[PDB]
DNA sequence: CACTAGTACCTAGCTTAAGCCTCAATAAAGCTTGCC
DNA sequence: GGCAAGCTTTATTGAGGCTTAAGCAGTGGGTTCCAGGTACTAGTG
């Protein structure tokens, strides 16, 4: 708070896609299990203060009740006013397309609410590169709240921080009960899943050995993400569950280290058994997510900016797979979609869920 | 002039504030929990710098250098190694960014020189 | 090389992008007319132009020549990321690519981060249109 | 669900346990910090702490199931950290800058 | 419509300055005036430039660069030590407030017109000493005359905020 | 003669007025000494 | 030593600053939910 009223350190942003998180069904369906199995308890609390007092003994299968379990997972999810709160949680599948069944099943929903005169959550953010759909939006009254998911773009569903708090507390770092408040400023504050877990002296060779433990799947899992700040002396370990990631090709020194061996192996599928976790494993690519963009340099395509010029920067090490997986599921059925104007791309994507045809192969069933 | 920093008592390690002597006419910095007394040492106890003349150089770590998404030049050699590379950056900061200044940094090891051109 | 000076009035970035602004203007002016000096009386967009039915010197533009600086906000593409637009740019690039300005056409196609900021200004659009309407039906429901 | 076929819309929340500052430039407070504090696997929700320069150039908390705007100071000392040279050792990393110290100086002397 | 990329004043047509039109708004996002000049002073940029200063509400605060509070018990000899201290030949803590030359250029001012405006806004308690046009340096040096050291940051930030120059 | 079931009865921001909280002249109320 | 023009006190009374409803563009199509909990009796084992 001290440095954003010096301004040594800018704002934060609301809109800020590093600053978000997307409660999937994993993280909503957690949410509504606390407060129905604590429920539970209490009505069997309730049912054992009735048979202490009478002197006997409960029935324990007649404690436990299994409506409150049961009918209130299947109102949440029949009704979608997710508590007894917010309602829209759980909509019908739509399905007159196959694209607009796909359409609905990746589908974000912000949660301001609706009839706003401000623009600022509506607008289409810079760090809604690659993770979400630019043209893809509800035209009505919910333009930009209602997003749709890009294509290659992947939540990541959270792992448990403790093999990187082992990991640092292997590696030469201090933790926060056993340091003098005077070596604090010359060195990095490391956190993870937000919680300040000490101190490291030296940050590179921290994120090189990090780094290089994610492109290889030693300790850390491909969906954890490290975030060296440099301005700031700070480095932060991201391990939540629901951040917003997508896989980028990594370039050392100016090469990407997707070879022709890779494409070789990967181009005789369902013989040498050999997927995409097969290269992720391989340390040739790897999972970004949006604070991480923030301090990486991408490069959009290698016939371009791998080869000496009148250099623009000669320090990349991400390249982007293919552009055309920035857009959406809608957005990609259109052709040319970059010749046309950006609100008849929107509009297509809106009308392309309405397109009648087969949406499903068992309909007659 | 200069920056005032705050005292620091000796025993109880509260704030020490300023009072002045009826006596002699000097300057005391005083506790308020404890009874302890120190001499000043400058008749400037409160600044304001309003105008805001800061020296930007002091903000600039080294460790800026090891950013890849900074801008290199091998237009600018460093005055103290002589390294011909060096990244170059706005102020980054309020107070700031009406003016576009160029703050360089020399991106050779063990040198991390910054400098203003 | 703080060799630009500040306009009266304004501050030095203000005065930057100003300049910046007015340079951008004037090419997409400059190619919008040379581009459409050339359509040879049979070209139907300048039949549907100059009969005045259907659209604009500014598609005809945008369609041969030049899309032109796209804006959120009536400035800039602004930086969203620290410093920079998006990812592929490096820090404090106030370029014409960098902050928005899209120097293909609809013929051409544009490339991703050209198609990126354009989605952007076509967003503030369609964020415009959708807002304006019940706002404008409540001060002709109390006029009335 | 009842033959109904149900997906669970992703619904966006602002990212927790991190520490934000924003400007409430229509309220009374310069700069506010905030810090959607959630413990992952507790069956407790989330919890907002503030924290808040006030605009006039004192710094309070806004603590949950707390109505009033305690003082930084007052619960520093809660904490059991009864000097200012430590809390001002916890605060500002730094004693050679004291730009930053004279700023934090009139919240400081608010609760001596 | 596009916009003005130069000062702009905020005109904000369209639908929400038909609102302030139509519900009769006392807060409107922008009020403004459009000041016609009179004369000679309509013609010259400098004349107008003089009307545009003595209407723009000018604090200390605009004007000021820096300043400070010491404690110096002889007036005399200043632990600055700078020319004018032998304008005196009473509080031993005073206020050194050091103001630019830009900003006393563009809104034409000068030192005795705002130790007269001080003297006027504070009467006798307060002691006013300037600096004659010597260096750069201008120097404003405030004495109490006759709480007690706190009072004096206490008009110092109820002296950048509203004098009114 | 006991248990259980079936069914019948009991219980996001805006804006603007508008009421409510505090602060500065001011005339009655009573001293106060100045003149008779 | 008593009234009286003036000073001091004391309500006093009109004039500046803080929370709170109440409004917030239109027309169609699908889904879900509106009683549950005890009480008192009949039929069946
Ligand atoms: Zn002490
Ligand atoms: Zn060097």
């Amino acid at each position: 708070l001290l440095l954003a009223a010096l301004g040594r350190r800018e704002l934060d942003d609301r809109d800020h896609y590093g600053n978000k998180r997307l409660d999937l069904a994993g993280p909503l369906l957690a949410f509504l299990f606390r407060g129905m199995f604590k429920n539970l308890l209490k009505e069997v609390r309730i049912y054992a203060q009735k048979f202490i007092d009478r002197g006997k003994d409960f029935n324990l299968e007649l404690a436990i009740k299994t409506r409150i379990i049961s009918d209130g997972l299947k109102y949440s999810l029949a009704t979608g006013n997710w508590g007894d709160a917010r309602a829209g949680v759980s909509q019908v599948l739509n399905r007159l397309t196959f694209a607009s069944t796909l359409s609905h099943l990746r589908r974000l929903n912000s949660p301001i609410g609706r009839d706003g005169k401000l623009a600022k959550p509506r607008q289409l953010h810079n760090t809604l590169w690659g993770m979400v759909c630019p043209a893809e939006t509800p035209e009505g009254h919910a333009v930009g709240l209602v997003k749709n998911l890009a294509l290659m773009a992947y939540i990541s569903v959270g792992s448990q921080p403790s093999p990187i708090l082992e990991f640092l507390e292997e590696w030469s770092m201090e933790n926060l009960e056993e340091i003098s408040p005077a070596a604090i400023a010359d060195a990095t504050k490391i956190f993870v899943n937000g919680c300040w877990v000490g101190i490291h002296k030296d940050p590179e060779q921290l994120m090189n050995t990090l780094r290089k433990l994610r492109r290889q799947m030693d300790i850390i899992v491909s969906e954890v993400s490290m975030i060296r700040d440099i301005r700031e002396r700070e480095i932060r370990i991201y391990t939540d569950a629901g951040r917003i990631c997508r896989p980028l090709l990594i370039v050392e020194k100016q090469k990407l280290l997707l070879k022709k061996r890779h494409i070789d192996q990967l181009k005789e599928r369902e013989y040498n058994n050999y997927s995409w976790q097969d290269l992720v494993a391989s340390g040739v690519v790897e999972y970004i997510d949006t604070l991480e963009e923030e301090t990486v340099m991408l490069a959009m395509t290698p016939d371009d900016l791998q080869e000496k010029e009148v250099a623009y920067c000669s320090t990349y090490t991400h390249c982007e797979i293919h552009p055309s997986m920035i857009l959406g599921v809608c957005a990609s059925i259109i052709p040319f979609p970059d010749h046309n104007q950006s609100p008849r791309n929107t509009y297509q994507s809106a009308m392309g869920k309405q397109a009648m045809g087969v949406y499903i192969t068992n309909f007659h069933v | 002039p200069g920056f005032v920093g705050i005292r620091f008592c000796q025993e109880c390690n509260n704030m020490l504030y300023p009072k002045e002597d009826k006596e002699n006419r000097i300057l005391l910095y005083a506790c308020r929990n404890c009874d302890y007394q120190q001499e000043a040492d400058n008749s400037c106890i409160y600044v304001n710098k309003i105008t805001h003349e800061v020296d930007e150089l002091t903000q600039i770590i080294a460790d800026v250098s090891q950013d890849p998404t900074l801008p290199r030049t091998e237009d600018h050699p460093c005055q103290k190694c002589g390294h011909k590379e060096a990244v170059f950056f706005q102020s980054h900061s309020a107070r700031a960014e009406d003016a576009m200044r160029l703050y360089y940094v020399c991106t050779a090891p063990h040198c991390g020189h910054r400098w203003t051109e | 090389n703080n060799e630009l000076e500040p306009t009266p009035g304004n501050t030095l970035r203000q005065t930057f992008e100003n300049q910046v602004n007015r340079i951008l203007n004037d090419a997409r002016d400059k190619t919008g007319s040379s581009a459409q000096k050339s359509l040879s009386e049979y070209n139907n967009f300048k039949s549907m132009v100059v009969s005045g039915a259907k659209g604009s010197k500014i598609n005809i533009s945008q369609v041969i020549a030049v899309v032109g600086q796209q804006n959120v906000e009536g400035k800039r593409i602004p930086f969203g990321f620290k410093h920079r637009t998006l990812p592929h740019f490096i820090k404090d690039d106030y370029g014409p690519e960098s902050r928005g300005f899209v120097e293909n056409s609809y013929l051409a196609g544009l490339t991703p981060t050209e198609f990126f900021f354009h989605a952007m200004g076509g967003r503030e659009g369609l964020i415009d249109t959708a807002v304006k309407t019940a706002e404008t039906g409540y001060i002709q429901r109390r006029l009335i | 669900i009842n033959g109904s076929e149900k997906v669970l819309i992703a619904q966006e929340k602002m990212a927790t346990n991190t520490v934000y500052v924003f400007a409430k430039k229509d309220s009374k407070y310069a700069y506010t910090g905030e810090c959607r504090s959630c413990l992952e696997n507790s069956s407790r929700p989330t919890s907002t702490i503030w924290v808040s320069m006030l605009a006039r150039q004192r710094i309070v908390a806004t603590l949950p199931y707390i109505k009033q705007e305690v003082p930084i100071i007052i619960v520093f000392r809660a904490l059991g950290f009864v000097s200012d040279r430590d809390i001002l050792e916890h605060i500002i990393y730094d004693f050679e800058d004291p730009e930053m110290m004279e700023m934090v100086k009139p919240s400081l002397d608010e609760a001596f | 419509f596009h916009y003005a990329g130069v000062s702009a004043k905020n005109v904000t047509l369209g639908v929400p300055r038909l609102k302030e039109l139509i519900n009769i708004s006392k807060k409107p996002k922008t009020p403004s005036l459009t000041v016609f000049l009179l004369g000679q002073s309509a013609r010259d940029a400098e004349r107008a430039k003089d009307i545009l200063c003595r209407l723009e509400h000018t604090t200390l605060r605009k004007v000021t660069a820096n300043t400070a509070i010491y404690y110096d018990p002889n007036p005399q000899s200043t632990v600055v030590a700078e020319d004018q201290e032998w304008v005196n030949v009473i509080s031993p803590w005073l206020l050194r407030v050091e103001l630019d030359r830009k900003h006393m250029t563009d809104r034409k001012l000068t030192m005795e017109q705002i130790a007269e405006k001080i003297n006027a806004g504070f009467g006798d308690d307060l002691n006013c000493i300037f600096n004659d046009d010597n260096a750069e340096k201008l120097v404003l040096r405030i004495r109490i005359m006759n709480d007690d050291d706190v009072f004096l940051r206490c008009i110092e930030s109820n002296m950048l905020t509203d004098m009114t120059l």
